[PDB]
């Protein structure tokens, strides 16, 4: 080899609080993402991930090294005028165009709670996914649950919300990296 | 039957969710699903066994 | 044993005792006042003069 | 028998976070009913059943292939307006028309509760019948006893509802299907 | 006797009904009765073993 | 089991059985009602006479 | 015995001891001021130096 | 072991178990999957059959 | 499954910060960091033994 | 011993030890920083490699 590389001799609790050798744990962190206007809200599925602009969760970012996805995703939840909502998955097929339906007209899980007491709405998306892996933005299977959020009478609001990966969640393949920019933006 | 309660009164406080940022420990959010308690095991599927 | 009572927590239990039946008339009677007692357990403090009687 | 069956070789953990293997599981599961309007509040006793419209309760659902019930019932109510209510039983002949009586005056079982504080309410209506069988949507028994609410001063409000199987409660004798809707309403 | 608590100050949060939609655990309503519990064995009048 | 399973304080266990399955098809089967009860625990108390029923 | 009056959690039993009464008169008595005396419990800390004192 | 876990009740806890480190470079190393797998403990249930999963 | 919780209901008091000011017994705070439990050792650094 | 100082519950018994004390000068002394010292707990983790550092 004509190494004169000599191994180290330091410790480690002489200098900094904690020390982490996994990509998971930053993971598990919860990140803010962008806020959701109006009353057609959309929170992105389990496939997740193909944002565009530059503003971006941690696991947004952690997931271009990858191809494959599996397990359930975490989120929290901020609403901006106070008052209950309720929550509620749903599909493309599952829709319906009655114009007296709602839905709640699906017998689907549901979570109620008013934010005057409780303002965090936290609520964990399950996997349901016929296949044992996803590889990332998978569009071959249309169907696939997709969370929604109403207020009753239909109100317009603002969230602030924030993704997490599961505790089941994993990734797997390791693609290259994309490029990326680092430093604060030059001039104006 | 209805015997008097004795205890204690004990303090608290209210903070709704006492740590997400950080990487270890509890969840707390309600699954949407029947089963309080949704598992798969990812080591199964893996392409390689480390 | 009201201290055990609220301790453990559960509406249910209530401190069990089991009476002595009698003046059956089908399979159905009435119990002794004198079996239905329960403890009181402020009466051995103040017969036996704990300190918590004094305030100290 | 000619059989080219050979059983399968599955895991189970690998795809979904669960299985179940009965319908009670899924009967235990609260869903919302109707909304309902005004002072003279009607929900479903014990003997349940015969909505009409289209919008129904999965217990209301899975009633139908059924000929007999037993057990109690369970309900949550979200009241509109905040505000404390109470919540009492009645039957047909515990009525009164003395026009200075009101629901409190029979000495039955009640509950309280501050909905400022509380805001989903809880109930659980017990099983009293004489018989060990009941035919579902049954008139034999014309006095069971029926729930009724109040707000005190007696003011208008809608409630938004919904029931589930008490965990003393179950169906028997299976009766064949109903016939049913599956897909979301063609044209408009 | 008014001796001095100690203890500690605990986190709570305050969440009326954590898990109504999933198919397991603790009803959490009042019955409307004399005797909190309630129950008859709904396996007794069953017209099959099965 | 009820007041164990309050106790403990947690959703899961629920008071463990195991029931005879029977009527086997192909490694799936019916439960036996008759293993599937469960104890009431309130009847013991009413037949053997506890003194929280009188109220006392 | 402060700490475990306040983790066993109930109001009543407060530190149970027995004092030495004396001058009866009719089946009534003066407890001793020296045997009323409870443990204050920081005390055995700071002579014994235990580490809390320093903060580490 | 999450009944546990969340029974105990402290946050750092969370279920401990040891991996077989492999491929170790210069004293740091890869955990295997295999041993990094944790119970998951619905699945007992539903293969023994216990009296919950039919809601009695 | 859904079976019936019985418990105790039991009093409490909202008391944010009950004691800040005295010089000992639990922070309450959540650290900004990765990890519940940021420590180092002080005593490892210093000039002196005493 | 946080994990504990935390599970009992109590403020003040804060982790016990004792302090060797030295320099002495009236029945007063000053205590080692070496034995002053307390578990810091995570590190006994990092380094035997428990399966909870890689999130599994």
């Amino acid at each position: 080899g004509m190494d004169y590389a000599k191994s180290d001799s330091s410790s480690l609790v002489t200098t900094m609080g904690e020390q982490f050798r996994s990509l998971r744990m930053l993971t598990r962190r919860s990140s803010p993402t962008d806020v959701l206007t109006g009353t057609s809200v959309t929170l992105p599925g389990i496939t997740i991930g193909t944002d565009s602009s530059l503003r971006q969760s941690v696991l947004n970012i952690i997931s271009y090294m990858y191809r494959f996805t599996k397990g359930s995703i975490s989120y929290k939840i901020i609403p901006k005028i106070k008052g209950d909502l309720y929550i509620t998955t749903s599909s493309a097929d599952n829709i319906e165009l009655n114009s007296n339906a709602y839905s709640f007209d699906v017998n689907r899980a549901l979570h109620y709670q008013n934010t005057a007491l409780n303002p965090v709405v936290q609520v964990s998306l399950p996997y349901y996914c016929p296949s044992e892996n996803l590889v990332i933005d998978s569009t071959s299977f249309p169907n696939l649950s997709n969370l929604v959020l109403t207020n009753l009478e239909r109100s317009s609001n603002t969230y602030t919300v924030l993704v997490s990966a599961g505790d089941d969640h994993t990734f797997s393949q390791l693609a290259g990296c994309p490029a990326f920019t680092i430093g604060p933006s030059r001039s104006a | 039957s209805k015997d008097r309660d004795l205890s204690k009164v004990s303090p608290y406080e209210n903070i709704p969710a006492k740590g997400f940022t950080h990487g270890v420990g509890f969840d707390y959010g309600v699954p949407l699903s029947l089963f309080p308690d949704n598992a798969i095991d990812p080591t199964i599927a893996n392409p390689e066994s480390i | 044993d009201d201290a055990t009572a609220s301790q453990r927590g559960i509406v249910t239990q209530v401190a069990d005792t089991v009476s002595s039946i009698s003046n059956v008339v089908d399979g159905l009677g009435v119990p002794l006042l004198s079996s239905i007692s329960k403890p009181i357990g402020w009466v051995s403090n103040v017969v036996s003069n704990v300190a918590s009687i004094f305030g100290f």
